[PDB]
């Protein structure tokens, strides 16, 4: 569904607090730290056989700035999010291989991220409304699955 | 399937909790409601205004039920017996919500307690939670 | 993705062979043994404590044909079917308020009734057509979530 | 949490796939191939043609190893302990994939002995498969 001015609200205000970097960095860490199988995707980054190597992975924690910078551009197309995506999704899809399921496990990581950074903000409301983009966001990456 | 490290994570996070059972149960249940609002549908007869006496209530039933699970981390199956035949054959609720309402128990976690719910920890939190769930839907019938 | 020749044809061979009445009710009856809290759902039809019950039930026989009656009109709109499903898709989740993870679930079960009832026209070819369109319908069942 | 019934609903399907176990498990993969092609990235030596040496060979294994979890279907933990190991901490397989892979057994008992799978029947074999893939994907790490 739409957005209301509310819901814009929230997600405007709060995303402009975020320090991208590192929420990304911590985001992308603990995906792979909590579900484990999802290192199979990245055998490239090199060393994850453990929650250390995770963490002082240098290609996991760039990759980790680039796609939260990804997704917070949802936030500039609160409208468009589907069709902003679609590429990626394809990309995804078709090159990389990742399973659909697998973006709803990453969408609760960064709403995980962005309660323990900006606990003040994250209000039952604002939470309530970065849960509707990061359901609108995965189902966007999932659309281009064919 | 959790291990010992898992068990004395799970313990080491839950003792943050203590003192706290009713507020932060009260809450994981706010935010389920208003993030995941299909949830409404199985408490019809709730008052569902902020800090209502009934979410309340139920928010610590439901956490002082988690904290009896911690205390029994060895037996969850016969420490959640009577209430997996209530969620699963009483009010047959749907599997999926089980996911939600995990999720708002580790977001509850998150904004009291960040540095204590760091990588490691938040991973045996999550297998502890899952477990909890895989026995309340194991009686459906 | 697009239904090729190929696909189509095993779709529509098919279908013409399968009894929808029957199917239907036969399928309907197996998700509520198979999966029970799904019976939460339909507590208006009435007796649904056992699979005995179920199987009796004239309620749940009757629904049952009319849901794969309605199943099958995606065969006639293999190009349109997200906009052809786009009202249940609402009334789904606005009357029923049902849970679109279930969607998939009963996919699932059709496809174990035609088997069982077509085993020689349902080849590993005319299976993977088939759960290609009972996955891009329970999609568009999901779709109309908001 | 499968009942005696259950138990005894799973020995009695599982009879029939006796004598069968190479034929009904080349088919069960031949279906997961084609039908959840995303499935064949963790096969990539595998020659993929209809009865290929290479797929009536695994197909065998896996049904083998089922067999053996229904003659042990009080321990399927310990029964499975191994290829636990390997599926999840070795291979590291997504989790929905034995989803996929128990709904095409589904489907080869259903096609092969359409009467002996009757809805309580069904229910059975459904609750056995998802006992196994949940021993299977026990052991990320
Ligand atoms: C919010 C969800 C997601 C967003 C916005 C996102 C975004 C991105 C972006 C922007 C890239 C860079 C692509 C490029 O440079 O062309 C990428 C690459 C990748 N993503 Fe995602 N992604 C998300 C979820 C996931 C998930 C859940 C997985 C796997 C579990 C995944 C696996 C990958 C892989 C394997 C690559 C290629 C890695 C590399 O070589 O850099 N992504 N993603
Ligand atoms: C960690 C997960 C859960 C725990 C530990 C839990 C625990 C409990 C407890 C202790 C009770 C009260 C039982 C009694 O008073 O005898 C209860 C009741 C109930 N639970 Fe749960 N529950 C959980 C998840 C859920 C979920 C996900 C739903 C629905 C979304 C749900 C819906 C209910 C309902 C409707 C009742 C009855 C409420 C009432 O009668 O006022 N529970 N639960
Ligand atoms: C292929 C998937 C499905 C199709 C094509 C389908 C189709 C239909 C149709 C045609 C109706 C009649 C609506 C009307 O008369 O206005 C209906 C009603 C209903 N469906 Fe579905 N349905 C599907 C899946 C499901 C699932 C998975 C559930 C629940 C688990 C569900 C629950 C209901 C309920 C509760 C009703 C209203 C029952 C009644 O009073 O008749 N449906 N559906
Ligand atoms: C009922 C579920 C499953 C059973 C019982 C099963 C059983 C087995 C067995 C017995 C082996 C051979 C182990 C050995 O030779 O030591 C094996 C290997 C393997 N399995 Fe599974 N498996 C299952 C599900 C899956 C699924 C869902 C996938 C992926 C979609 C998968 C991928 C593999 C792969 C890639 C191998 C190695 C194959 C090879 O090296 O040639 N399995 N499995």
């Amino acid at each position: 569904a739409s957005f209301d001015a509310h819901e814009r609200k929230f997600i405007v205000d709060l995303w402009a607090k975020v320090d991208v970097a590192q929420c990304g960095a911590d985001a992308l860490s603990r995906m792979l730290i909590v579900y484990p199988w999802k290192r199979r995707y990245f055998e490239h980054f090199g060393k994850m056989c453990n929650a250390h190597d995770i963490l002082h992975n240098s290609k996991v924690q760039e990759h980790g700035k680039k796609v939260l910078a990804s997704f917070g551009e949802a936030v500039k197309h609160l409208d468009n999010i589907k069709g902003h995506f679609a590429n990626l999704s394809k990309l995804h899809c078709e090159k990389f291989h990742v399973d659909p399921e697998n973006f709803k496990l990453l969408g609760d990581i960064i709403i995980i991220v962005l309660a323990a950074h900006h606990p003040e903000d994250f209000s039952v409301e604002c939470h309530a409304a970065f849960q509707k983009l990061v359901r609108q966001v995965a189902a966007a990456l999932a659309a281009e699955y064919h | 399937v959790l291990s010992m490290e898992d068990k004395s994570n799970v313990k080491a996070i839950w003792g943050k909790a203590s003192g706290h059972l009713e507020e932060y149960g009260a809450e994981a249940l706010e935010r389920m409601f208003c993030a995941y609002p299909q949830t409404k549908i199985y408490f019809p007869h709730f008052d569902m205004s902020h800090n209502s006496a009934q979410i309340r209530a139920h928010g610590k039933k439901v956490f002082s039920a988690l904290h009896e699970a911690v205390n029994h981390i060895d037996d969850l199956p016969g420490a959640l017996c009577r209430l997996s035949e209530l969620h699963a054959h009483s009010l047959r609720v749907d599997p999926v919500n089980f996911k939600f309402l995990a999720h708002c128990v580790l977001v509850v976690f998150a904004i009291h307690h960040p540095s204590a719910l760091s990588p490691e920890i938040h991973a045996s939190l999550d297998k502890f939670l899952c477990a909890v769930s895989a026995v309340l839907t194991s009686k459906y019938r």
